[PDB]
This record gives structure tokens, C-alpha cells and sequence, in this order.
């Protein structure tokens, strides 16, 4: 299910701000 | 009327733009509490202002670190506009200073913790739910892109749930008051419109591209693209392609399918009719935007308090030192702080 490759993911964290 | 609320808000904006507030208070006026989050590009802190016992957060940035990131003006930005505007769903300064070290803006505290923390912790939120806090964030848009500002930086973890439960949308780090394009590479990635992954000049349209991220996030519990890497999200997100649970409403998926536009021409918010284009789309039908922005609608949740100054509605992080050199440093560069 997408709901369980989402929280198998490395990005269910916080997530940062990008930049160059 | 809207247009003339606008136009006062805009008149009173003007004014504190044009002469901003400067060293208003000192770092011994108020006693450090905990850390309420933390990264690369600042910290914000609960700290009890003595004078008065209030709480209040405090962001504090390093301003050799803000050196080293490239980010003097953005910061300049973020205090110039934050000590200027004014609105129920924002936390304008109350206080902003600097000393040798390091630079103080001072907020309204909001105890209730991050929307990133309770949708999380509860999978996904109900479609009204997430209507009554994508509503603040319309709202919230109208006022900051009417003074020609933008914001870049929607998501769960900017957004502070109050005793009330209504939001507050923290972090103006990449806001900046803006006539026509801008260009810089900014934002999350999950949430960043293709205008800006394909380097384009863009304007406040990536701010209702966000917009559709949110209410996905928040109805469906995952964004509607997602993958382990930064790139392969970025591809996703120009493909042109998004998927709805099947749990989502047709008014939602609609709603989602015109904010989530990779077409300018078509995306909501950027049509000749503006906001009202999504003010007046039927997944809003039951909102009374008045009652919104008034705060006398009933939240579908508020959260647990045990007192003021309670923090358990936060995350712990490791609390480090406010280390204040002797020396000064980057005067020339912060010198309108
Ligand atoms: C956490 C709680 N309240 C806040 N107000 C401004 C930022 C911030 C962070």
C-alpha cells in the first residue's frame, strides 16, 4: 500500500529546507 | 469588504516596512526554557519574558553559520517582514535584538505543538479536518500575497497548532516582499512547485502549488509525491501525474487537481479571478471564511494542555548553549537587524 511505502521511507522525519 | 480590510492591512504594513523596529529587547530579559526545534538554519527556544512572565519562542541565529548558508538577506527578509505584519494566523515579533553572536526574534509562543507532530501520530486527518486548517492557510495567503510577499515554505512542520487549536504558520526564513519574479531555489522539497525544480523565474503561484500539497498531506497522511531521495521526487513532481486515495472526496480531488497544476495558466490562486477560485470551490461550500478568520468556529481538535509554558506537546532536542563571543561579528552584514 502507498500509506506502508511511506512510512517504510526515509522521509517521514522532519524535513529540511533546501538550498544552492 | 475584503478588498478594503486589505487595504487598511496593507496601509499599516506599509508603515513598519518602511521603518522597522530595531533592538527592542536584550537576551537578559527573558529565561531560557527548551528547545522547541532545531537545525542547520537556526533553533527556536520557549523563553519566559521576566518583566512581564510571559511566553513567548524565540528563533536564534547563529550569524556566522547564516554567513556560511548564504542566507544574510533572506534573514534580513524574515525579521523586516515579521516585525511588520499582522494577522490571526501569523506570530508577528514582538521583540526582535541581536549581540555579538548571534540574532533574537520573539513570537507568540503556540503550545499546542507542530500539525507535523499530530499528523503523524494520528495517520491522516478527516477531509473537514483538514478543510478548517487548509482555510487558515487561504486566509493567511490572501493577506501575505496582497502585501506582495511569499511565503516558500508550507508544510506540517511550520505550522503551530494554538490553545485553540487554529494555526499559526511559523518560519518566514524564505519570505520575501516581491513585485513580479523571483528566482531563487528555495523550499521543501516535497512542496516545491516544477516552475522552481525547472529553474524558472516564479511568483506567489508556488505558494497555492503548496497549498495542494498540504491539504493532500494532511487528507490523505503521505504527500502526493514522496520517494527516498530528493531527485526522485523532483521528477515525480514534473511528471505531471498525482494519485488520490481512494477514500478522497470528488470535490477534494478537484480542488487538488487545479492547485496541483504544473500549467500556470490553469492553477488556482493564479487565474484571473485569484483566490476566490478557491474561496468559492465547493470542497469550501461549508466554510464561512468570516468565521474563520473571526476564530469563532469550534476547532476539530484541540490539544492538551497541563498549564502554561507546557511543552509536552513538543519533541526533546539536545539543548545547547547560548554562547555570546566577545567579539562581535558580522556587524556590516546584520546591520539593519
Ligand atoms: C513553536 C511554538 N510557537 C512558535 N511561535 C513562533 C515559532 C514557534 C515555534
Amino acid at each position: 500500500t502507498t500509506y506502508a511505502d511511506f512510512i517504510a521511507s526515509g522521509r517521514t522525519g522532519r524535513r529540511n529546507a533546501i538550498h544552492d | 469588504s475584503v478588498k478594503e480590510f486589505l487595504a487598511k492591512a496593507k496601509e499599516d504594513f506599509l508603515k513598519k516596512w518602511e521603518n522597522p523596529a530595531q533592538n527592542t529587547a536584550h537576551l537578559d530579559q527573558f529565561e531560557r526554557i527548551k528547545t522547541l526545534g532545531t537545525g542547520s538554519f537556526g533553533r527556536v527556544m520557549l523563553v519566559k519574558h521576566m518583566e512581564t512572565g510571559n511566553h513567548y519562542a524565540m528563533k536564534i541565529l547563529d550569524k556566522q553559520k547564516v554567513v556560511k548558508l548564504k542566507q544574510i538577506e533572506h534573514t534580513l527578509n524574515e525579521k523586516r517582514i515579521l516585525q511588520a505584519v499582522n494577522f490571526p494566523f501569523l506570530t508577528k515579533l514582538e521583540f526582535s535584538f541581536k549581540d555579538n553572536s548571534n540574532l533574537y526574534m520573539v513570537m507568540e509562543y503556540a503550545p499546542g505543538g507542530e500539525m507535523f507532530s499530530h499528523l503523524r501520530r494520528i495517520g491522516r486527518f478527516s477531509e473537514p479536518h483538514a478543510r478548517f486548517y487548509a482555510a487558515q492557510i487561504v486566509l493567511t495567503f490572501e493577506y501575505l500575497h496582497s502585501l506582495d510577499l511569499i511565503y516558500r515554505d508550507l508544510k506540517p512542520e511550520n505550522l503551530m497548532i494554538d490553545q485553540q487549536g487554529y494555526i499559526k504558520v511559523t518560519d518566514f526564513g524564505f519570505a520575501k516582499r516581491v513585485k513580479g519574479r523571483t528566482w531563487t531555489l528555495c523550499g521543501t522539497p516535497e512542496y516545491l512547485a516544477p516552475e522552481i525544480i525547472l529553474s524558472k523565474g516564479y511568483n506567489k503561484a508556488v505558494d497555492w502549488w503548496a497549498l495542494g500539497v498540504l491539504i493532500y498531506e494532511m487528507a490523505a497522511g503521505y504527500p502526493p509525491f514522496f520517494a527516498d531521495q530528493p531527485i526522485q521526487i523532483y521528477e515525480k513532481i514534473v511528471s505531471g501525474k498525482v494519485r488520490f486515495p481512494s477514500h478522497f472526496s470528488s470535490d477534494l480531488k478537484d480542488l487538488l487537481r487545479n492547485l496541483l497544476q504544473v500549467d500556470l495558466t490553469k492553477r488556482f490562486g493564479n487565474l484571473k479571478n485569484g483566490v476566490n477560485d478557491i474561496k468559492n470551490h465547493k470542497w469550501f461550500a461549508t466554510t464561512d471564511w468570516i468565521a474563520i478568520y473571526q476564530r469563532k468556529v469550534e476547532a476539530p481538535f484541540i490539544p492538551k494542555f497541563k498549564g502554561p509554558g507546557d511543552t509536552s506537546n513538543f519533541d526533546d532536542y539536545e539543548e545547547e548553549e547560548i554562547r555570546v563571543s566577545i567579539n562581535e561579528k558580522c556587524g556590516k552584514e546584520f546591520s539593519e537587524f
